């Protein structure tokens, strides 16, 4: 989950010069157009142990991915208007032959 | 023992909300690959766009 | 003599079972001859053909015995020889033999002449290849045995 | 105000001119702005709750522009056909889906290729049951997938495969597939709590396999048999195909329902449970 | 105590039989997220491959002017 | 050659804070490295990953195996310089899954200073059922044994 989290990091990498090249393309194309109890006792005493690790990253887990979700969140709205910024950039583009 | 039957079951639940989860997890899954699919071709052609169009222009 | 990949497969009935003979089909070889069967450099173990009107050309038949001998499966890939024994130091002239009854839940204890068992057990297994160690099965009387080879002496 | 009228409207203009409408250019801003109108009417289909016209809509909005200058957007719109009449009940969007395949295997673009590849096969085996071109379409595509290498995409592929290699009864070739691919994952940490899982799925698919490799492919792949899910994979195995060998199905059902006691079983497993059973069975009549 | 050593055994099943509930939860959980990594794997090809793309388109179109 | 590969290439990935890869290609690097030839790049490497791993609220429970690989390295090192590590990081020691970090160590410090091997592998007696054991940690635990044989051994 965590090489993951970094790998979604660059993925925010590649999303902000993409859309930085894509708020200025456009722009440039405009320029363009121109006693054993007590070892079970011992073994829950091992459980006791366990639960606690296990509760402490599970509100954890709780917390990264809920920071992974929002950014997805920034990740939905930059990257889908920047699709829409390349497709009517490209049909622009081509629509300036002649 | 009832103790920790209380507390695990705690933990049950905890879990519950980690199921909670996996439904917000999986569609997010699928809609970000629902956009990345689609993004690839608009990102593929338009490099073969930019040789259409300067060629010309020079 | 090439040697030929083949199949081990799953004995037809079960009378060709109680021969330990490599079952075959009359469209490859020929009851009576040898062979020698080839899993892997440390696996060569000699069998007994067997024709049978059921064995599909290309696949060798064999009984659990010699599968619960030789560890093999219907289904896998084997090179399968014709082997031509040396009569002069091969004939078996005194064999000892492990026997012990095949199915744990059939158990008795009523006496059975072994004078009849050898002679019944040579009118059977005739002209077939024995190795030292081997495992089979034995019809007596309606009874299975499980046989299991223990010396050869030539 | 539905666009029925759009597409004879631009339909009076897709005429490919000698007269001077061409003169000496053709349409070509008059053909893209009637592929705008093909596209505007295939969109208001799909709005319209159509879902019949509207992927023909679709297919004809791109095959007036496949024969411009490029296939690709028209290739997207195929793409998009073909998630037009899957939703719906007609075929069409699969032929459309092998239009896809054909301008993307055509072109270098295996990926989106094998993207659609096998919705294909969840098509044809879910949806419009021809299931041994849905597993030869698994199988192709986990082919394309391992061609860039992306390696659980076609072992997903090859669970289709696999897993519906059971009911069509290859056991053969069942275990001829999880054996690379777990193999493989002892080595990573990403899956190895799974790939005795993929042990069990070799193990236990039986045409009635009783050679030793079922006791020697749990060893090749090194497997701790105190492993407590390999608990529920190796010793579980003993049980049920040593009581086989003793010819003796009542412990075996005692002891697979013991199985269920600590780990449910599901469809797939389940079935291929019942299926060695009947084979456990008629092998103990005689 | 055979009702304690009843409930010692009893109970403690159940104590047993909880974790694996949540045990399967969890064997689904972690085999979920780790199927999910191959559509990570997927966006590995599409985060970058898509820059290798665009960025070199524009690399072409900004250049264009020239 | 390769870890040359990842060691250059994770510079580049450093110098684009690419962090993922940065870390990455740096534990590709020691994980072969330490046990082949490499040993103050081990340590050095997993504790400059370790300290931008406790920085990060999303990285620093990743740290817990980063310095269970600093410390089980032993470099021809008799010592505690894992318990050095120790009371230098942050484990709150009241997490136990540090504990089959260092509790382990707490073990076999004192097994191979004590030269004792009855100890030592009863660690992973016990940490094979709680720890799936793969071929690094193995490799470093026959590794730590050479280091007792050197003790041990005439």
């Amino acid at each position: 989950l965590d090489e993951q989290g970094e790998q979604l990091d660059r993925v925010e990498e590649g999303m902000n010069h993409i859309n930085q090249d894509m708020k200025e393309a456009e722009k440039n194309l405009k320029d363009l157009g121109k006693a054993r109890e007590n070892e079970m006792d011992e073994n829950l005493e091992q459980v006791s142990g366990i639960i606690g690790n296990l509760r402490h990253m599970a509100l954890d887990m709780g917390n990264e991915i809920d920071t992974q979700n929002r950014q997805i969140d920034r990740i939905m709205e930059k990257a889908d208007s920047n699709k829409t910024r390349i497709d009517e950039a490209n049909q622009r583009a081509t629509k300036m032959l002649g | 023992l009832q103790q920790t039957q209380a507390q695990v079951d705690e933990v049950v639940d905890i879990m519950r909300v980690n199921v909670d989860k996996v439904l917000e997890r999986d569609q997010k899954l699928s809609e970000l690959d629902d956009r990345a699919d689609a993004l690839q071709a608009g990102a593929s052609q338009f490099e073969t766009s930019a040789a259409k169009l300067k060629r010309k222009y020079w | 003599m090439a040697g030929r990949s083949m199949q081990a497969a799953r004995c037809p009935t079960d009378e060709l079972s109680l021969s330990n003979c490599a079952v075959v089909s009359e469209k490859d070889y020929q009851s009576g001859q040898h062979v020698i069967v080839r899993t892997s450099p440390n696996h060569k173990y000699i069998f007994t053909l067997r024709t049978h009107p059921s064995v599909v050309p290309g696949s060798v038949a064999f009984s659990l015995p010699q599968r619960k001998w030789a560890g093999l499966s219907i289904g896998q890939e084997i090179e399968v020889a014709l082997y031509s024994f040396d009569k002069a130091k091969q004939c078996i002239g005194t064999m000892t033999i492990e026997i012990d009854f095949l199915q744990k839940k059939n158990i008795d204890s009523n006496p059975y002449d072994t004078d009849k068992m050898a002679a019944e057990f040579i009118q059977q297994f005739n002209n077939q290849a024995f190795s030292v160690g081997q495992q089979l099965v034995f019809s007596f009387n309606d009874k299975l045995f499980g046989l299991l080879v223990k010396d050869i002496e030539a | 105000a539905e666009a029925m009228a759009l597409l004879a409207e631009a339909e009076r203009k897709v005429k490919n001119s000698q007269s001077f409408f061409s003169g000496l250019f053709g349409g070509s801003s008059k053909i893209e702005e009637a592929c705008e109108i093909y596209a505007r009417a295939a969109n208001m289909f799909k709005m319209a709750k159509n879902w019949s016209a509207a992927g023909n809509a679709f297919c004809q909005a791109a095959q007036l522009h496949l024969q411009l200058q490029s296939k690709h957007d028209a290739a997207t719109c195929f793409v998009d056909a073909g998630n037009a009449f899957k939703k719906a009940d007609p075929q069409e969007a699969i032929n459309c889906l092998m239009r896809a395949i054909e301008i993307y295997t055509d072109m270098g673009r295996f990926t989106i290729a094998a993207k659609h590849h096998i919705s294909i096969a969840e098509i044809y085996e879910t949806e419009l049951v021809d299931v041994e071109k849905a597993i030869a379409h698994y199988e192709q595509s986990a082919d394309y997938y391992k061609g860039e290498e992306s390696n659980s995409s076609a072992n997903k592929c090859l669970l289709k495969v696999a897993g519906y290699a059971a009911q069509l009864e290859q056991y053969q070739k069942a275990i001829d597939i999880y054996e690379q691919v777990g193999t493989s994952a002892m080595d990573s940490p990403l899956l190895k709590y799974s790939a005795k899982d993929y042990f069990f799925k070799a193990a236990l698919c039986h045409f009635c396999i009783d050679m030793l490799n079922a006791k020697l492919a749990v060893q090749k792949y090194e497997e701790l048999f105190p492993a407590f899910s390999d608990s529920r994979e190796c010793k579980l195995m003993k049980k049920l195909l040593e009581a086989h060998e003793e010819q003796n199905v009542d412990s075996y059902t005692e002891s697979v329902k013991e199985y269920d006691s600590i780990s449910r079983l599901d469809q797939w497993l389940t079935t291929m449970l019942l299926r060695i059973k009947k084979t456990i069975q008629g092998d103990e009549e005689d | 105590a055979l009702s304690e050593i009843e409930t010692r055994h009893s109970e403690i099943i159940k104590l047993e039989n909880s974790i694996r509930e949540l045990h399967d939860m969890f064997m689904d959980m972690a085999m979920l997220v780790e199927s999910q990594g191959e559509m990570i794997d997927r966006i590995e090809y599409n985060v970058e491959h898509a820059v290798d793309y665009v960025e070199r388109a524009v690399s072409d179109t900004k250049k264009a002017v020239k």
